[PDB]
């Protein structure tokens, strides 16, 4: 059965570095998307996905075109308190009119912490 | 991602008896149509989907002749076909999504009509 995995409880990252936020799926199966939001429930936002969307603060750690890739991993830059908050790695089966939640990873606390000067 | 040969928009006259919107993903790498989805929006709403893993292709009533060739998603070819009582009742722009597995993208295209000259 499919685990999406965020191995990092907590992330403490300091004011304008990079955040690294890891998933990694231990299937591919079934079909449908991956996505990264910060929150959970009806408000959560949406972080990333691989399609052209405007995530332009986001890179990959692996490359998300390969087909056999399952590391969802991804790092945002410039990070300030704003960014604060938990983030999920969560997995979609295919559906219409909507795509439906399979498995969420257990979450991963983004923190921020002042840089000196 | 999945990633596409990108048309911005196709055009038709009064002529087309049917039309055909472009839909090509470039590094398709698809074993079997099991682990394909394709999604294809006008105006936000899903106008022909097919699951791959029930072979299933669903249109809505007012977009009948609304299909895809399940032969080419292998191939990278999602194109949608439609007769023109569709195509005319459905200008503008569409989204042509593609699955494969894990791997996701989209692509849209506008579907303009043009008016011509004609002979009686
Ligand atoms: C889009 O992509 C292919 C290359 O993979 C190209 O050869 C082809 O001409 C393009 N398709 C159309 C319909 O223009
Ligand atoms: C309409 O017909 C012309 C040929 O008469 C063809 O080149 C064109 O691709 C067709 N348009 C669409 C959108 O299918
Ligand atoms: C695709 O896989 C299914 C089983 O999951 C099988 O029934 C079908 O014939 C396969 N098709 C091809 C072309 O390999
Ligand atoms: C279709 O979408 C493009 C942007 O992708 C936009 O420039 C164009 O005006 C839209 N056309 C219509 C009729 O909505």
């Amino acid at each position: 059965e499919l685990q999406v995995i965020q191995p990092d409880k907590s992330v403490l990252v300091a004011a304008g570095e990079t955040a690294t936020l890891r998933c990694t799926a231990t299937s591919l199966i079934p079909v449908g998307p991956i996505q990264w939001f910060r929150g959970a429930g009806p408000g959560r936002e949406l972080i990333y996905n691989q399609k052209e969307g405007h995530f332009p603060r986001v890179t990959t750690v692996s490359d998300l075109t390969k087909r056999n890739n399952m590391d969802f991993s991804i790092r945002i830059g410039n990070i300030t308190p704003a960014d604060a908050g938990t983030y999920y790695c969560v997995k979609f089966r295919k559906g219409s009119p909507d795509d439906v939640e399979f498995k969420s990873g257990a979450g991963t606390e983004l923190s921020v912490r002042a840089k000196p000067s | 991602q999945l990633l596409f040969n990108k048309t911005k928009s196709v055009e038709f006259t009064f002529g087309n008896d049917t039309v055909v919107i472009p839909c090509f993903v470039t590094n398709m790498e698809a074993q079997n149509t099991t682990e394909v989805y394709v999604k294809w929006k006008f105006k936000g709403r899903d106008i022909y989907t097919f699951d791959g893993a029930l072979n299933k292709s669903t249109v809505p009533t007012d977009f009948s002749s609304a299909k895809i060739e399940v032969s080419q998603l292998l191939k990278g070819d999602a194109s949608l076909k439609m007769d023109k009582s569709d195509a005319v009742s459905h200008t503008g722009n569409y989204t042509c999504e593609v699955t494969e597995l894990t791997r996701e993208g989209e692509t849209i295209i506008e579907l303009k009509y043009r008016v011509v000259s004609w002979s009686t």
